[PDB]
Order: C-alpha cells, then sequence, then structure tokens
RNA sequence: GGCGUAAAGCGCACGCAGGCGGUUUGUUAAGUCAGAUGUGAAAUCCCCGGGCUCAACCUGGGAACUGCAUCUGAUACUGGCAAGCUUGAGUCUCGUAGAGGGGGGUAGAAUUCCAGGUGUAGCGGUGAAAUGCGUAGAGAUCUGGAGGAAUACCGGUGGCGAAGGCGGCCCCCUGGACGAAGACUGACGCUCAGGUGCGAAAGCGUGGGGAGCAAACAGGAUUAGAUACCCUGGUAGUCCACGCCGUAAACGAUGUCGACUUGGAGGUUGUGCCGGCGUGGCUUCCGGAGCUAACGCGUUAAGUCGACCGCCUGGGGA
C-alpha cells in the first residue's frame, strides 16, 4: 500500500489541533481549518516495515493478537481475522488480559464448556432458567473473549488502533515484552509502541486499508 | 543579569539533551569554543559551527546513542563565585576516567588526562561524564 | 515630563550632534532639567510619594551616569557638573 | 543540608561599602600553573630489618612535613591597564491603555436630622419577646431645607502600583509601564550588610468635622449562669489637616536579577500583512517531562543553571 490509497480512503486527515499528542510533531505534514494533516510520505515506509517485520513473524507462527475495540470496527477487525487464521478482541480490552493471564484463562475455559453445552442440549433437563443463565454467561463470554478463545498461552504480537483508546492493552504487552505495532494518530502516545503508524485510526476507509494490509502481509507469511 | 556565560552552555546542553532537542545555539565566545572542541573530540557532542562577524552564534549539534543523550551528566566546577585552581597532582577523576574534566592550562583549555600528560595543572571547567 | 521642545534644545546643547541623544552628557542633562523642574512640584504636594519614587530614580540614574562618566573622562565630568551646576 | 504547607524569604524597596561581571585584540604577569633553590629541628605517623624467651618496649635504614619565601618560566582562565564592539543596560522620536500619585471642584442616589401638608393607632424588633419609639400624633406618604460619608449599574480569577494599596464625573500638577520604526550612548550591569525611604487597620498628639456605622458603656432578652452570641440605644473611633506609630495570615505563607526546557483551552492592551493568518507586554485555568515526603509545582516552576542577599537548626520556657 502506498500514499496514493492512503490520501485517497482518508488516512491523511487527522484529530484537531487542540488534541495532538506534541510527540506527534515529526510526523506531522501540516494543519487545515484547526484540523492536522499526518504526513503520508512518513507513514508508508514505518507502515510498510512494520508490516515486512509482522509477515516475518508469522512465518515463525507467532500468534498476532488484533487490538481494535470501537463500535463501528469491531466487523472490520472480526473480518480481518477471520480471514486471517488469528486471533482477536474487539470489546472492551478486559484489565488482565494479557497480565493476569492465569485468571482469564479459567474464564476462557467456562467460555468453553458454555459453548460445548451450547451444541449440545444441555440447556434442556435443566429448569428453563438456570439454561437462561447459562445462555446470557455464554452471549457475553462470546463477547468479549470470543476471540481469544483458542489461544492457549500468551500471544507475540499485537496490531492496535487508538493506542490510547487501547493503552491498557500496550501497558500489558510492555510489561510482558510482546512488541506493539499500533496505528498511531496525532492525538495517541507513542512512547510505549516499537512500530508506529501514523493515519486516521477513526476513519473506517483508513482502518480498513492498514487492517487489510496487516491481513494479507499475515496470510502472506503463513502462504511461506 | 548573566555573570557565568560558560555555565549557561552547560545548561543549554544539560537541557537540549534531556528535551532531545538535536542542536542547541547560543552566543559564542573563544573561550566556549575551546570548551566545544574538547567536548566534540572526546565524543560528547557531534559538531559545531560559528554564525555571525559581530554577533557570532555558536550552535552545537547534539548526539544521542540508543535515543537516549550522550551527554549523561555535566556540571559547573569552578564558578565566578567560587573560582577551582587544582595543580597537576590534584587533577581530578570523573566517573573514576570513564567522564572528564575539563580544565583551562596555560597552553589551553584540555581535559584531565591531557592536562596530567602535559604535566600541568590550572582551572577546573567543568565535569563532563 | 519634558516637552518636546525642552528635550530638543538640550539634546542639541549637550550633545556633539542633533542625533546624539544617547551621550551621557545628554542623558545627564535631561535628569537634571527634569529634577529642577519637579522641585517646585514637590514644594507644593510634599505627600506626592509616588510621584517621589520616580524623582529619586530620576537622582540615582543620574548619580550613576554621573559616575560613570567620572571614571571614563575627567574632564567632561568636571566640564558638565560645572555647566550643569551640580556639586559632585 | 535546608527555607509553599515540617524550623526557615526581611512588608516593600532605593542604595553606599562588599560580592559578582556581556564580547575583541593588545599589554601586564597579581591570582593561577610549572620548575628550581632556601627553609619547614629532632622525636612522632608510615614502611623494610634487628633484640629484649614474644609482644608491649627499644632501636638501624628508608618516606612524609601537604606551608612560607625567592628566583626562573607559561599566559588558557580570573584580575590590572589601553583601545574597541553592541547582544546587556540606558536616552530620543510617535503612539497605546490605565481605580498609579498629589491638589482643587462638582453630580446623582440613599441614610439621618429640622420645618411643614395629609392621617390615624400603631411602628420597630425577634425563634419568640421585651427594652425602644407613638395620641405631647409616631410608622406611612408628599414638599422644602441642612449636613457628613461613600460612589449602585459599569465590574471583569479586568486594570494600575515596589509593596502597603488605588473605583462617580471634570480640571491642574505628576510618576511609571507596554508597543512599533530607527537612531544614539557604548558594560554605564546585577545583588546589597549597615543606611535611608515608603508602609493596611487599629492606636497616639494638636486643631477641625461627625450622616451612617460602632469598641466601651446602658438597658432588654437568652441561659443553670451569659461580663457573650440576638435586640434597643450608643461614646471613642471611622472622616479631614499636620505630626507620630512601623506592626498584620503586610500571603503566592514562594527574596531579587539573568539564561534555558514538550503542550491545550481563556482575559487584556499594543502593533504587523489580507472576519483571516503574524509578531509584543502582563494575565486565568489545566496539564507533559522533571521535581516533591506527599499534597502538589509545572515556560508566570516548587524544573535545569549562574550572581548576591535574608533566614533555619527538636517541643515547651520565649
Amino acid at each position: 500500500v502506498s500514499m496514493r490509497d492512503m490520501l485517497k480512503a482518508g488516512v491523511h486527515f487527522g484529530h484537531q489541533t487542540r488534541y495532538w499528542n506534541p510527540k506527534m510533531k515529526p510526523f506531522i505534514f501540516g494543519a487545515r481549518n484547526k484540523v492536522h494533516i499526518i504526513n503520508l510520505e512518513k507513514t508508508v515506509p514505518m507502515f510498510n516495515e512494520a508490516l515486512a517485520e509482522l509477515n516475518k513473524i508469522a512465518s515463525r507462527k507467532g500468534k498476532i493478537l488484533f487490538v481494535g475495540t470501537k463500535r463501528a470496527a469491531s466487523e472490520a477487525v472480526k473480518d480481518a481475522a477471520l480471514s486471517c487464521d488469528q486471533f482477536f478482541v474487539n470489546h472492551r480490552w478486559l484489565g488482565g488480559m494479557l497480565t493476569n493471564w492465569k485468571t482469564v484463562r479459567q474464564s476462557i475455559k467456562r467460555l468453553k464448556d458454555l459453548e460445548t453445552q451450547s451444541q449440545d442440549g444441555t440447556f434442556d433437563k435443566l429448569t428453563k432458567k438456570e439454561a437462561l443463565m447459562r445462555t446470557r454467561e455464554l452471549e457475553k463470554l462470546e463477547n468479549s473473549l470470543g476471540g481469544i478463545k483458542d489461544m492457549g498461552g500468551l500471544p507475540d504480537a499485537l496490531f492496535v488502533i487508538d493506542a490510547d483508546h487501547e493503552h491498557i492493552a500496550i501497558k500489558e504487552a510492555n510489561n510482558l515484552g510482546i512488541p506493539v505495532f499500533a496505528i498511531v494518530d496525532t492525538n495517541s502516545d507513542p512512547d510505549g509502541v516499537d512500530f508506529v503508524i501514523p493515519g486516521n485510526d477513526d476513519a473506517i476507509r483508513a482502518v480498513t486499508l492498514y487492517l487489510g494490509a496487516v491481513a494479507a502481509t499475515v496470510r502472506e507469511g503463513r502462504s511461506q | 543579569s548573566m555573570q557565568d556565560p560558560i555555565a549557561d552552555m552547560l545548561t543549554r546542553i544539560r537541557n537540549g539533551q534531556a528535551a532531545n532537542k538535536a542542536a542547541v545555539t547560543m552566543p559564542s565566545s573563544k573561550l566556549k569554543v575551546a570548551i566545544a572542541n574538547v567536548l566534540k573530540e572526546e565524543g560528547f557532542i557531534e559538531d559545531f559551527k560559528v554564525e555571525g562577524d559581530t554577533k557570532p552564534e555558536l550552535e552545537l549539534t547534539l548526539k544521542y546513542f540508543q535515543g537516549k543523550a550522550v551527554v549523561e551528566s555535566i556540571q559547573r566546577v569552578s564558578r565566578p563565585g567560587l573560582r577551582i585552581y587544582k595543580r597537576k597532582d590534584e587533577l581530578p577523576k570523573v566517573m573514576a576516567g570513564l567522564g572528564i574534566a575539563v580544565v583551562s592550562t596555560s597552553k589551553g583549555v584540555m581535559t584531565d588526562r591531557a592536562a596530567r600528560q602535559a604535566g600541568l595543572g590550572g582551572e577546573i571547567i567543568c565535569y563532563v561524564a | 515630563s519634558l516637552s518636546t521642545e525642552a528635550t530638543a534644545k538640550i539634546v542639541s546643547e549637550f550633545g556633539r550632534d542633533a542625533n546624539d541623544t544617547g551621550s551621557t552628557e545628554v542623558q545627564v542633562a535631561l535628569l537634571t532639567a527634569q529634577i529642577n523642574h519637579l522641585q517646585g512640584h514637590f514644594a507644593e504636594h510634599k505627600k506626592d510619594h509616588h510621584s517621589r519614587r520616580g524623582l529619586l530614580r530620576m537622582v540615582s540614574q543620574r548619580r550613576k551616569l554621573l559616575d560613570y562618566l567620572k571614571r571614563k573622562d575627567v574632564a567632561r565630568y568636571t566640564q558638565l557638573i560645572e555647566r550643569l551646576g551640580l556639586r559632585r
């Protein structure tokens, strides 16, 4: 991917001037009508070498965790992980996914037992209300943990949209030494990101571009 | 008023390194140029140049190794209110030789090792580590 | 404050060109003129402490400029303090 | 080593002595540096040997005395001297806003008092009362007159001042700040013990003035008591001229000056180019790094530095 498709889908358009992070000055091209512009001429190579690092990562069977939890981007990140043989999170990043893996693993096992029970008839011999509670627990356990259910252990990499919206996963990785590749807007803090990528992390077109880039390139890595 | 331009130069270096500035600029002086030649020749700064005839401006190009500042600690030692001179036998050791002390001797502004090799003492300008 | 005409007059008198307004003699002479003028103001307005602080600033500044001229050139100094009618 | 809140920034300043001193060259060689010479008694400390049966002890030999003086040399830095320079500091021009100060004058609203017209039995006060006031006509309302004090609205974490402080309008005298263009001087600077000045309110002296308010005082209530809180009166004082006092939680509980270090949202006054982008001075709120015991401070620092000053050293006594 390149400057053209970024500038066409709405990558370059940033957040307002009163919200930039002074650590985002060098990647800023300029300003217009009190909204910033992200310098694509820097965005393209850093992003593509992050894609190169990730392509190398999937070739060593390193599992990637897709991290995007905005309401209008849950289906985009889930599809990108669905079409990629990966693990993902698109609802509220629980405090303790990564640093507290020992206890979240128990709720993952609980979701596994409920998912066996869901396609099993187990909720017939119960009194129609305990079974309903089981179904609601299944619903919420799918909503939250249904993207990392088969992970089985800690991951090796992270891909993030709006590093500050998901700063908890960034900090959890930095607690555990998981390298992170995060779409870092002007309003984002990159001090916790190893491979950073400027670009509009809200515009659905730009976001699905970054997502398709990483998904296709991980597909390429697993092709090898 | 400004009463220690050397202190201002060390402060500008320190603050620029703490703010990750690439280079610092200041009013120039011959003595500042000697200090900066010692700094650059010992690998603490990268480069410097002087621009201007009637009002020279001295720019120091700072250097960072793994992102972090090369100048770990720099301190004024002899100051206008307390001048500090050492004989050749009492020249100080900064960080046990890993650092340097910038010494002004009768032969010019030099490092503590050079002053010890030349067998001279002088005013102890600053510790650099 | 001194009017423009008074300033022009003293500046021509004590400066060595029509445009010399920064030299010590002109500064000392302008301060002396304002001090002398304000003597009458402070004979009538004894309680005007706030303006007297500015008067004292003029006196201190003239003292500083006169001592500077003395340590820089004695001859111009004695000529000035005789022309201006100052003790020292 | 400290000084926002633990003890600690003088109430604020001007400023002599003292301390410190932007930049270029020359010159000096005082400080500084180097070498040498004389002296720095011996003993003692230190080392390597010896004999006391060993150690104490003694003792051979060897190093130190870190200073002073003189002579001979270097001249980077500091100092002196000379000439400069303009970036600091200052002067001039034009303009800008201002409760900055001193004096005089005046306007309107309100309270109180005096005289009067209408008029009658209440007013006033409070939790409730009572003291007080009213038929000798109050309270209410309308008019005329006197006097003192303060200036509603504007009004603003707005402005001006060194601080204390400064608020209606006009005039006279007067200080400072900021901005933009250039010129001019050419380090004339910064800090400051002692000194000196200014310094809220209360208070003191002399002479005035006195509407309102109000220490004291008197009465009425409250209460177990109530030298109070509440009520009704009310004198100093509050006001003016001059002199004195010199203190406040005189506070940002934060000394002054200079330089440097990511950001966002307000106010006010300048000024630039075409409501829009630049560039100035002071000012509000948040917050980054950093700092901090924490609370917090955070380009208006409590951050990073330099110059000078003031102060602290457990609580009580004090």
